[PDB]
């Protein structure tokens, strides 16, 4: 027997690499930093071990979604002049949207440096902090200056495909019962992933991909209460947003070529912004979640859903973006039930204009007012739960870390490095 | 026709008839990252083609050589290697003997270069 | 000596005298514009050398193959191709038959690769 | 074993038995510096491989050619070239005639490429 | 003779984190860093 060298053997090792974007009005995650797309090959008898919790695509996608966010905010207005003293009065002076607003008057710079401009705007009470018609100031003014969300770029997520470079392959687990870890009997080599919409949300995985046959529970260590549980639905739960107000965006020229878009007036339906989830559909979806959740804790255990414990408004609420305006919904009527072995649910949502999105300090963003009435149709395709540390297990909604949102889309994918040079014995002998 | 890596689970004898399929696929924020992925593909390909040329296997996919197979590397017979094992299984067995085999092929050709250099001198 | 592309208008027979003239001229933010053009030329050249290598034609400007010329591609006789046509005219006539010829040359070599590999073990 | 460039002071005859040592060492803000040096190493390597290809020396380290030695490039006999001089001393001697020989090797191969090409047509 | 003979105790108005508010602060600057303008003015 003699050593014979084979070049091109189908052998791969696990690897971490830089996957390039691909996609098929500018966007935050635009197509100017991506590549046009064009595929899937079934690898029979191949049983690969996946790990959705130590996947580097999740860590890289988090970096890239952040990077495309900042890259899309540099070329537009920085609101340094908006740190002035505000003389704010109430809008209603008495349940409505107008009880959430302060009518703030301030001196603003003009396009001519030596001239001022007495202007006013309606600021949400969540954006103004009192100084001790009282005197207020914008909330993120002692920490940073808010680069205005540029009005011509949309926040709508477009699907992005992460494609492996040459010498690498993306393995896709086609198993329908694959939780997040261990062998996957059915594997495929895709050129690159399905369109992953970077939907940014907390406590609820809006839009995205459904499970195939049954609700899937995915935790790094189900016995550890410090690990989030990524529930994935099989049938989506439709959630409808609204801001009933007919907003009136107003433009203020704060400098040469720079405009500040302000809420000048609010008329129309002044009901508080809310989201509606069907009460029958949500009840049967939690029934499926509970059924798949007793498999890890016992048949006789009591599964109780409570509401978020505490913390920032971005972590205690179903924070999300819808129609360019950022909502923060309570979701305390969604998660309120105890499970023993036409109607709708209305979630009161607050709205903010000053956004510190990626759990960072020092880089805020001022989301300008959206003219008109905002309406919203989304699919709740998952959950992020945390368990409380007795025969009763309490599951509060979780979140905060944006990586668990994209870990729910990149759980089935894996990047490998092709090792095409292999040696093996054969009856050969070089002449 | 199986496709790229189609014979990964096939036996070594059967997977050696599809070497061209894998060979032709080793060569061909979204800027320099995509550009340095192409340069890495060329460098990885060129250092594999350099090894073949050093061993006298340039321009060939199956290159029978002169280095005898040390039984220490693998005591299996030909029947149970080319008809019972796949290339991924085989690579695992001899992953540690790869570098000593590579040196043996490198020096054997270097001896053949001077042997044919002296024969042509007559 | 006609120079680079000098024999572009010559007949296919006369233009084949000077294949080495064109062969040597295929290889050699403002820095990136020049740098990306250099990388494009290298990987464009290597893809052509790779194609020749898998047809058993590596290191040869003129390579003879074992693929018979199907008359469907072109039924013109040998006398009216090498002494009447230029290479530019010829490329436009067999442009749609190029890819099917490329597959046949690839299938002819790996058939010879295995047949010679089998015969070498006897 | 002497190592990379170890036979630089060895005579030409002794230093020609260590060509594989030098051959394998020609291939392997502040990020372009690393990256642009790698691309230049690949480009330089391909230029010398291209020259060997157009001389008929592709895949060979010692390549006996058909070009006669004029003795106007060096009047020294073989005894005092391969047993007294080193490759650095020799390089400084025929540096003037390097491009003269490089043109003769290319021209000889091109004529030899067609004489063999015309021989297969019989 | 001391280090304190190399220092000037300089008081100045500085901007605050709020653009419209000032801040009367002071610092010890080396005499090699301050140039007089003609408690003097430096
Ligand atoms: C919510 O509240 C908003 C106000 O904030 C309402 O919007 C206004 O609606 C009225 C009709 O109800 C509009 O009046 C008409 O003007 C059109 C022509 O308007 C054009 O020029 C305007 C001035 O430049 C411009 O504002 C218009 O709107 C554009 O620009 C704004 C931004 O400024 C943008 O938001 C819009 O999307 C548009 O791009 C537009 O270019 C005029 O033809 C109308 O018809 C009357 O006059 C004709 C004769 O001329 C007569 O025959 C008709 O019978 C009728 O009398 C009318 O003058 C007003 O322009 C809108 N204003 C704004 C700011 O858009 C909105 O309708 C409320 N919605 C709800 C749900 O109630
Ligand atoms: C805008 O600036 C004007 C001055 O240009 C402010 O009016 C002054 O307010 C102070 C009290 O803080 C009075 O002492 C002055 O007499 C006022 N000057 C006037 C009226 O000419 C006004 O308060 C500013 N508005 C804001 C900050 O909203
Ligand atoms: C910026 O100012 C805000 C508002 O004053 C600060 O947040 C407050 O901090 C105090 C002290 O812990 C709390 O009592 C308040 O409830 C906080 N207010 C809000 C709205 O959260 C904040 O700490 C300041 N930041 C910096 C860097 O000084
Ligand atoms: C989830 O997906 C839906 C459907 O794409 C999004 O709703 C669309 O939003 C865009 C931009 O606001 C509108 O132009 C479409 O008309 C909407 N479609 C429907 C059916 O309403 C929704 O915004 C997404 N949810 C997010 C991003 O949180
Ligand atoms: C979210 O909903 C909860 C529940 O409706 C609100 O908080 C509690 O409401 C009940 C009755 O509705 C009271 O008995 C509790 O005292 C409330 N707890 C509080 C106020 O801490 C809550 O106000 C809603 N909004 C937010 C932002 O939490
Ligand atoms: C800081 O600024 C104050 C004014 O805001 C300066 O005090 C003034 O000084 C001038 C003399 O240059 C007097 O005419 C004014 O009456 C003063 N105004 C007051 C005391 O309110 C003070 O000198 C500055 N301090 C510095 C520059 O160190
Ligand atoms: C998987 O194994 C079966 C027999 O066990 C074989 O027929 C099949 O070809 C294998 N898969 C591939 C892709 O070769
Ligand atoms: C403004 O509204 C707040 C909260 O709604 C209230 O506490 C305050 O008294 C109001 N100011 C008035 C009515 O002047
Ligand atoms: C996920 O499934 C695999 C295979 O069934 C199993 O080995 C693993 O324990 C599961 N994950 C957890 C956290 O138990
Ligand atoms: C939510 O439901 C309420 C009644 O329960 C209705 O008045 C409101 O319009 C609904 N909003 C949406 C966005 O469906
Ligand atoms: C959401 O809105 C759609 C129409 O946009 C409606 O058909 C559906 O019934 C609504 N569902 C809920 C839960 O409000
Ligand atoms: C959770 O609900 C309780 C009352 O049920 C409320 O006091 C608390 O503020 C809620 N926490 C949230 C919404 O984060
Ligand atoms: C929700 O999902 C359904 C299919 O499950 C789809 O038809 C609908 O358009 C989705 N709604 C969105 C994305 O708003
Ligand atoms: C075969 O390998 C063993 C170690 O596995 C080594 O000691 C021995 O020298 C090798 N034989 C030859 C002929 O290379
Ligand atoms: C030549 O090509 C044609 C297709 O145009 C095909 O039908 C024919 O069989 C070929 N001749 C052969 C393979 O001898
Ligand atoms: C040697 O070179 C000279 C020019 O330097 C040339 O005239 C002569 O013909 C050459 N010798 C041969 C044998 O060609």
């Amino acid at each position: 027997l003699w050593v014979t060298v084979y070049y091109g053997v189908p052998v791969w090792k696990d690897a971490e690499t830089t996957l390039f974007c691909a996609s098929d009005k500018h966007n935050v995650w635009a197509t100017h930093a991506c590549v046009p797309t064009d595929q899937e090959i079934h690898l029979e008898n191949v049983t690969e071990e996946f790990n959705m919790w130590k996947n580097n695509m999740v860590e890289q996608m988090h970096t890239d979604i952040i990077s495309l966010w900042d890259q899309s905010l540099k070329p537009c207005v920085k609101l340094t002049p908006l740190c002035v003293t505000l003389q704010c009065t109430n809008v209603t002076n008495n349940d409505d949207m107008r009880g959430e607003l302060k009518n703030c008057s301030f001196n603003m710079t003009t396009e001519l440096r030596d001239k001022k401009q007495k202007v006013y705007s309606l600021f949400y009470r969540l954006d103004v902090v009192q100084i001790n018609n009282k005197e207020y100031r914008l909330i993120n003014c002692n920490t940073s200056a808010i680069t205005q969300a540029c009005p011509k770029v949309s926040f709508e997520p477009i699907p992005i495909h992460y494609c492996a470079p040459a010498g690498f392959a993306i393995l896709k687990c086609k198993d329908k019962k694959f939780n997040g870890t261990g062998p996957c009997p059915s594997v495929s080599t895709v050129q690159c992933t399905h369109g992953i919409k970077p939907v940014v949300s907390t406590q609820l995985l809006l839009n995205g991909s459904l499970a195939e046959e049954e609700v899937m529970i995915r935790s790094e260590n189900i016995t550890n209460n410090a690990k989030n549980i990524l529930v994935q639905f099989n049938t989506p739960v439709q959630i409808n947003c609204t801001r009933p107000n007919n907003n009136t965006r107003k433009s203020i020229r704060i400098g040469p070529g720079q405009a500040f878009y302000a809420t000048g007036d609010i008329i129309g339906d002044i009901r508080q912004a809310h989201c509606n989830v069907s009460k029958a559909t949500w009840n049967e979806t939690l029934g499926k979640v509970v059924k798949q959740l007793r498999k890890h804790f016992g048949n006789n255990t009591i599964i109780r859903f409570a509401n978020s414990s505490g913390g920032d408004l971005e972590v205690t609420t179903h924070s999300f973006n819808c129609g360019g305006e950022f909502f923060y919904c309570n979701t305390s009527g969604l998660f309120n039930s105890t499970w023993i072995s036409n109607d709708s649910i209305t979630l009161p949502c607050r709205i903010k204009q000053i956004i510190n999105m990626w759990q960072r300090i020092g880089q805020a963003m001022y989301a300008p007012p959206i003219q008109g009435v905002i309406r919203c149709v989304s699919n709740i395709t998952g959950l992020i739960l945390t368990r409380d540390g007795s025969t009763t297990e309490t599951f509060r909604p979780g979140g905060g870390d944006m990586r668990d949102n994209w870990r729910s889309e990149l759980y089935k994918y894996k990047v490998v490095k092709i090792e095409p040079l292999g040696v093996a014995p054969t009856r050969c002998k070089r002449r | 026709f199986l496709g790229f890596l189609g014979a990964a689970g096939s036996t070594m004898g059967a997977a050696s008839m599809t070497l061209t399929v894998q060979a032709r696929n080793l060569l061909s924020v979204w800027g320099i990252k995509q550009l340095q992925a192409r340069v890495l593909a060329v460098e990885r390909y060129l250092r594999d083609q350099q090894l073949l040329g050093i061993w006298g296997c340039s321009g060939k996919l199956i290159c029978c050589t002169n280095v005898p197979w040390n039984s220490s590397w693998s005591n299996r017979n030909l029947s149970e290697i080319w008809d019972n094992m796949t290339w991924l299984q085989w690579d695992k067995e001899i992953s540690n003997y790869t570098q000593i085999i590579y040196g043996l092929l490198e020096e054997s050709q270097n001896q053949q270069e001077k042997n044919e250099q002296d024969l042509l001198a007559l």
